[PDB]
């Protein structure tokens, strides 16, 4: 086409979606990871995770307001990945990298799995 | 704004 | 912080949100612009437009599944802006620039209003 | 991935 494009638009949209999450505006699901609860927008979760895309495109599950993740999932790993979804920034540390990688494999976040594998390879 |  | 950042994340999120819109997945509002109807995600509309941010943060209006815009709004102008919200690309043409600018002023999309003003100034 |  003959379109013009605003370079910062996608980053500005994501920043505003994170501000809505912070302020609990129009959050429509609670993700339960053992004793912890995380509120989020189903659309953002689906846009970032192959697991959430499969869950919310299912005719029965799309209507649930609460999703319980596998008990082996670490809440801190999930929290780091949820922050990544809404900000593009991944808080990857020697002390959390194994939990983050395991959670990203479970959530089907291929780009995160890729950077974790590379950082682990560099340490060996 | 840019030409994409 | 000590975060790493995935450059393409925000653009990839927006691309997936547009794929959900195309497939009518989890769209939760219909915007009526005279005889035309547009389905969208309330969160994307709020992230892009000061008018939709004000509408969906209102305690009564946040619950509406249908929003009727002012009859002076041109459906083609709205369609071009809705496409911009989900893609960052604005289909600005000599034949639509006045309708696009008027719609962007109404929707409170300051960056769009700015580029329309500049293109109009260049023609004079 | 980059250092932001
Ligand atoms: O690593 C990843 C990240 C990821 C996100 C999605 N998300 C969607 N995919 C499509 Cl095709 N349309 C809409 C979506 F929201 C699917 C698979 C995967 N795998
Ligand atoms: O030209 C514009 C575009 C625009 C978008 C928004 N959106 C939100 N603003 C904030 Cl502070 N938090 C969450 C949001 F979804 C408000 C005003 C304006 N004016
Ligand atoms: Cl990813
Ligand atoms: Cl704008």
């Amino acid at each position: 086409d003959s379109c013009i494009q605003f370079t910062r638009h996608a980053s500005d949209v994501l920043l505003n979606l994170n501000r809505l999450r912070s302020r609990d505006i129009l959050t429509d699901v609670v993700i339960v990871v053992s004793r912890e609860q995380f509120r989020a927008h189903k659309t953002v979760l689906m846009a970032c995770s192959g697991l959430f895309y499969s869950i919310f495109t299912d005719q029965l599950k799309c209507n649930l307001s609460v999703i319980n993740l596998d008990p082996e999932i670490n809440p801190e790993g999930f929290c780091i990945l949820l922050d990544f979804m809404y900000t593009s920034r991944l808080n990857l540390r020697e002390g959390n990298i194994m939990a983050v990688m395991a959670t990203a494999m479970y959530l089907q976040m291929e780009h995160v799995v890729d950077t974790c594998r590379k950082f682990i390879k560099a340490s060996e | 704004w840019v030409i994409p």
